[PDB]
């Protein structure tokens, strides 16, 4: 089970990536 | 060099050709990603200067 830890790494990584794609503006 | 002091963001291939300074970077490597670096800060400046070419306000 345990590479759940890095998938929502990753993931919230990416979220943030997201909320600076947000911040474009 | 092509130092950017930036993208935190997303690629770990971004990560390797930037630490090896990969002196190419394909554009179809591009194609497939979104925002790939935004070197926005306030600074310092970077590969320019300014107060030089008399040419331009003497004309």
């Amino acid at each position: 089970s345990q590479s759940l830890i890095q998938t929502i790494k990753n993931d919230i990584v990416g979220l943030k990536a997201g909320m600076a794609t947000l911040e474009g503006m | 060099v092509w130092p950017p002091l930036n993208l935190p963001g997303n690629a770990s291939k971004g990560l390797t050709e930037l630490m090896n300074d990969n002196t190419e970077i394909s554009y179809e490597f591009t194609l497939k990603h979104w925002k790939e670096v935004s070197l926005i800060k306030f600074k310092k400046c970077f590969d320019a200067d300014a107060g030089e070419e008399l040419s331009i306000f003497m004309k």
